[PDB]
């Protein structure tokens, strides 16, 4: 995460951590239950064997709350592919079920027609993880987050040198040192409504970070929220 | 639903995401558990 600021204790329970055999971060995922991560299908392309860890808030201290959950099924959406970054969307059933506890505690699944009246149309929604702070630096040791305001699509597409698709959507700002940086995709976007903080988004990609006139590009989650049922039943 | 029907979640007819249930008002969504889907933790 470019500029935003930390996660407070509780703020940010949703986010998940996918560490490599090195035991470090390479992508977020976000918790939808007990037994399933959202994730980007990109961040399947990485390591080869993975993990989750849940809870965490600073990745050079061990600090009560702390788990580590193995992946059972790795379910990638099938069309997925790197030529167009489009389905980049993927969900992880862990071999064992998350203890909710204080920093570990799922976001909301959404409704569909509802998503797209209610929650896309809201101002901002919010992005968070453990990526770099600056688009060459290093990665953050601590869970930050960001807001970042939904983009109109027209004015992103006029701004991508890639294809925006449907199962894409922008978030972030023209000029503004802020946006989501490497580390960060997979990782959660999700929108408030009254009090309750609902997925909207997978953070999927952009064209280096906060770079002037590139936004971030996430994964629309309404498109695949039928998916995402199916996917956590089979 | 377009002030959201006066709905704390999904919506005249509100409704909650799972592992709430709509409270007696028929508008409000009550948590079932101590952890219940976007909300932030306390301690
Ligand atoms: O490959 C990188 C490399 N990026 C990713 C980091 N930026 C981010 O991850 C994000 C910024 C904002 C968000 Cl949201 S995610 C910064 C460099 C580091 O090398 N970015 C891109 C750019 C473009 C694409 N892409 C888009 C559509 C079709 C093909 C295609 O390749 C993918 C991609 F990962
Ligand atoms: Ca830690
Ligand atoms: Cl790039
Ligand atoms: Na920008």
């Amino acid at each position: 995460i470019v500029g935003g600021q930390e996660c407070k204790d509780g703020e940010c329970p949703w986010q998940a951590l996918l560490i490599n055999e090195e035991n470090e971060g390479f992508c977020g995922g976000t918790i939808l239950s007990e037994f399933y991560i959202l994730t980007a299908a990109h961040c399947l392309y990485q390591a080869k064997r993975f993990k989750v860890r849940v809870g965490d808030r600073n990745t050079e201290q061990e600090e009560g709350g702390e788990a580590v959950h193995e992946v059972e099924v790795v379910i990638k959406h099938n069309r997925f592919t790197k030529e167009t970054y489009d389905f980049d969307i993927a969900v992880l059933r862990l071999k064992t079920p998350i203890t909710f506890r204080m920093n570990v505690a799922p976001a909301c699944l959404p409704e569909r027609d509802w998503a797209e009246s209610t929650l896309m149309t809201q101002k901002t929604g919010i992005v968070s993880g453990f990526g770099r702070t600056h688009e060459k630096g290093e990665q953050s040791t601590r869970l930050k987050m960001l807001e970042v305001p939904y983009v109109d699509r027209n004015s992103c597409k006029l701004s991508s040198s890639f294809i925006i698709t449907q199962n894409m959507f922008c978030a972030g700002y023209d000029t503004k040192q802020e946006d989501a940086c490497q580390g960060d995709s997979g990782g959660p976007h999700v929108t408030r409504f009254k009090d309750t903080y609902f997925v909207t988004g997978i953070v999927s990609w952009g064209e280096g970070c906060a770079r002037k006139g590139k936004y971030g590009i996430y994964t629309k989650v309404t498109a695949f929220l039928k998916w995402i049922d199916r996917s956590m039943k089979t | 639903c377009s002030d959201n029907g006066d709905c704390d979640q999904f919506c005249v007819v509100c409704s909650c995401a799972r592992g709430y249930t709509l409270a007696d008002n028929g508008k409000a969504c009550i948590p079932t558990g101590p952890y219940p889907c976007g909300k932030q933790t306390l301690e």
